[PDB]
């Protein structure tokens, strides 16, 4: 829904140019935000979605799961407890894991057992409950799960960039993007906007506008809102590129970590 | 699902069973595909999950349509739209007759559409063979079975433990390629576009080395001139027969030579230079069939 917004993608060999970029642009039309969607639930507090995000994350890496099978399960759960009310703290677990193993199974090629899963718990969540809270996530998407995470609005902006090291800026992008989705306030701004904001701050907007067809207009409010965590992120310095047993070097960037995020939330918020 | 009535079994996979089934208020047929949620270790399966997402999103005249998802007790149900044949059987069926050359370029247009926005959706069939194309009985034909299909948005590589078709198989992924790419669904519809035109597979092989060959044998053994990089692959070996490239008029007589050119460009070595699907829809082989529309800018 955004007027002033151009089309920032290269002639493709394989598909027509507007037509690839039309379906990107609906995707945001179908896969709605909510970020009041915690008023649904007066017991929760955004704490304890920035804990869980985090806790995800940290899974995420011990098994090598891939970014966007992170963010997959980020949006699975936002979206499911959008359409959810009186959920209680004791029950997010169960939700949060049924949630990556939906989004393994739909991005991994070989994604963990279901064991596996159940393990990581650490006997609070059996794999019986998580074959339950997964088709109760999945029927109260109607089955929607293909949305354009943040994390692959960032392989967009990326992929215009060099068919115009990355894979070094891709990864420290994405660690402030990382560190950003564990606010819920995150949810005001669409996907691609957050996107755009996170890769302004390492650039410029001259590289904004001409890798996601945004203005500056659009994203200036995101970009203020953003910048407490672009700023705790660049007092530390960034995080490397790190290797991968079992993973390709030319996949490494796409190989979700995990850092200490929640005293950076912290500082960011002060 | 107690308004269904089982009428056939059509089909059986790895993850259920296909009835043919007739809604008994309405009358209208559908495809049930039943998976039995009692003996999946891993809850749904992710195969089923995928396609069931993915075909939410593409919704096309030219891909079959998911229905509905109904989840019973233990039981999990894929409601598509019932068509009446799969494009194999039609094709075994005009064996003797032969299928006439406008329904054949029908076909094809459709089929060219239905992937083609597949394709602007940033989505590899990988799984483009006659028994995964449906026709109904007023002349359309729609992609079917999205099981093996993945998104491209970040390179889709090869695995050598993965089960793909041999016969509609491409080239590169035969000599090694790390990873696939549209090429491939456009080189399986170039191997179905020969076989409607003389109702024999064009490269039935029973090994990848014997698969290899065949396509050798009809379109020449590649070399770095018509494929940059060939002598680079994994797969492949000095020591292979050189074949001269057949002349299309015997490979696919009927073909007139506008037909023989847009195979010619779906057959192509290179994966690089293989036409798209879209430009097919402008090949002069479709100009009876459509017509372009002014361009803004
Ligand atoms: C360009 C590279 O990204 C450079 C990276 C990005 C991240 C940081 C470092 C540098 C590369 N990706 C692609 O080419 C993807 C995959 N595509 C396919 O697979 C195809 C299959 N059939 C036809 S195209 C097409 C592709 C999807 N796409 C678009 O939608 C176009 C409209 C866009 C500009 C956005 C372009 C990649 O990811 N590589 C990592 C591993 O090996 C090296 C390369």
């Amino acid at each position: 829904i955004a007027p002033s917004r151009g089309s920032p993608l290269p002639v493709l060999s394989w598909a027509n140019r507007e037509e690839v970029w039309k379906i990107m642009l609906n995707k945001e039309k179908t896969y709605l935000r909510d970020q009041h969607f915690l008023e649904q639930h007066p017991l929760l507090q955004p704490k304890m979605r920035a804990i869980l995000l985090d806790w995800l994350m940290e899974v995420c890496e011990v098994y090598k799961l891939h970014r966007e099978t992170f963010y997959l399960a980020q949006d699975f759960f936002d979206r499911y407890m959008a359409t959810q009310e009186n959920v209680v703290k004791t029950l997010l677990q169960l939700i949060g894991i049924s949630s990556l193993f939906i989004a393994a199974k739909l991005e991994e090629i070989y994604p963990p057992k279901l064991h596996q899963f159940a393990y990581v718990t650490d006997g609070a969540c059996s794999g019986d409950e998580i074959l339950t809270m997964e088709l109760m996530i999945m029927k109260a998407l109607k089955w929607r799960l293909s949305p354009l995470t943040i994390v692959s609005w960032l392989n967009v902006y990326m992929q215009v960039a060099y068919l115009n090291y990355p894979q070094q800026i891709f990864i420290q992008i994405a660690e402030l993007l990382d560190l950003c989705v564990l606010d819920v306030d995150c949810l005001e701004f669409p996907y691609g906007i957050l996107a755009a904001s996170a890769l302004y701050h390492f650039s410029s907007s001259e590289l904004m506008q001409k890798v996601s067809g945004y203005q500056w207009c659009d994203i200036e409010n995101c970009v203020k809102w953003m910048v407490p965590f672009a700023m705790v992120i660049r007092e530390t310095g960034s995080s490397k590129l790190k290797h991968f047993r079992g993973v390709a070097d030319e996949d490494a960037h796409n190989i979700q970590t995990h850092r200490d995020s929640l005293d950076l939330l912290d500082k960011a918020r002060a | 699902m107690e308004n269904f009535q089982k009428v056939e079994k059509i089909g059986e996979g790895t993850y259920g069973v296909v009835y043919k089934a007739r809604n008994k208020l309405t009358g209208e047929v559908v495809a049930l595909k039943k998976i039995r949620l009692d003996t999946e270790t891993e809850g749904v399966p992710s195969t089923a999950i995928r396609e069931i997402s993915l075909l939410k999103e593409l919704n096309h005249p030219n891909i079959v349509k998911l229905l509905d998802v109904i989840h019973t007790e233990n039981k999990l149900y894929l409601v598509f739209e019932f068509l009446h044949q799969d494009l194999k059987k039609f094709m075994d069926a005009s064996a003797l007759t032969g299928i006439p050359l406008p329904l054949i370029k029908s076909y094809l247009f459709q089929l060219l559409q239905g992937l083609a926005f597949c394709h602007s959706h940033r989505v590899l069939h990988r799984d483009l063979k006659p028994q995964n194309l449906l026709i109904n009985t007023e002349g359309a034909i729609k992609l079917a079975d999205f099981g093996l299909a993945r998104a491209f948005g970040v390179p889709v590589r090869t695995y050598t433990h993965e089960v793909v078709t041999l016969w509609y198989r491409a080239p590169e992924i035969l000599l090694g390629c790390k990873y696939y790419s549209t090429a491939v669904d456009i080189w399986s519809l170039g191997c179905i576009f020969a076989e409607m035109v003389t109702r024999r597979a064009l490269f039935p092989g029973d090994s990848e080395i014997d698969q290899l060959f065949r396509i050798f044998r009809t379109l020449g053994t590649p070399d770095e001139v018509v494929w940059p990089g060939v002598t680079s692959m994994p797969d492949y070996k000095p020591s292979f027969p050189k074949w001269a490239r057949q002349d299309f008029s015997k490979v696919v007589p009927p073909l007139d030579e506008d037909g023989r050119s847009l195979l010619s460009q779906m057959l192509h070595y290179d994966p690089n230079k293989r036409i798209s699907a879209k430009a097919a829809l402008a090949h002069p082989f479709f100009q009876d069939v459509t017509k372009p529309v002014p361009h803004l800018r």
